[PDB]
């Protein structure tokens, strides 16, 4: 603090409506954990299954292009 | 092959045939005018019999031996076509060439996943 400028630095800071903030920060923790879990699920489902399923079977058709039966 | 000499043994023979497929093609060209009915994709009904009649003569017996090399044409790059498919069973070693290897600048364009030998 000094007469022209005032600045206070804090490692962890939030509006202290109560003497504790764990009950408020737990909501953010739940949101972050849920977003991470859903993002992992979405990435896995969108990529791993789908791309492998598309790449599963393509050569049995390419090998028979010139067939006349 | 079956030639002997007085106090002289036999001789080994090498035989080279170029495009044995033209024999069956010429057989095809006259099948309809002889009065037959076509089969498969426009082929004559006696393809296998007249291939085997010729193929069973190119062989080595107790009296003399023959080593032969033949070139087989594959129409329209289709290994499933009846003529090469029928021909496949008359040989001991089969070498298969592929256009995909040839178009990449690799010579000789021999396919290593389709060439077998007894």
């Amino acid at each position: 603090v000094q007469p022209h400028v005032v600045t206070v630095l804090a490692d962890t800071a939030i509006r202290a409506d109560n003497l504790d903030e764990a009950a408020i920060l737990e909501a953010r923790k739940n949101a972050e954990q849920l977003l991470a879990n859903q993002k992992s699920d979405l990435d896995s489902a969108a990529a791993l299954a789908a791309l492998a399923e598309t790449a599963a079977q393509l050569e049995t058709i390419r090998k028979i292009k010139n067939r006349a039966q | 092959r079956d030639e002997k000499d007085e106090n002289g043994k036999g001789r080994d023979v090498l035989l080279f045939v170029d495009n044995i497929y033209r024999y069956t093609l010429a057989g095809t060209e006259v099948s309809a005018l002889l009065g037959r009915m076509p089969s498969a994709v426009g082929y004559q009904p006696t393809l296998a019999e007249e291939m085997g009649v010729l193929q069973e003569r190119i062989t080595s017996t107790k009296s003399g031996s023959i080593t032969s090399i033949q070139a087989v044409y594959v129409p329209a790059d289709d290994l499933t076509d009846p003529s090469p498919a029928t021909t496949f069973a008359h040989l001991d070693a089969t070498v298969v060439l592929s256009r995909d290897i040839a178009s990449s600048g690799i010579y000789p364009a021999i396919d290593p996943l389709d060439s077998t030998s007894r």
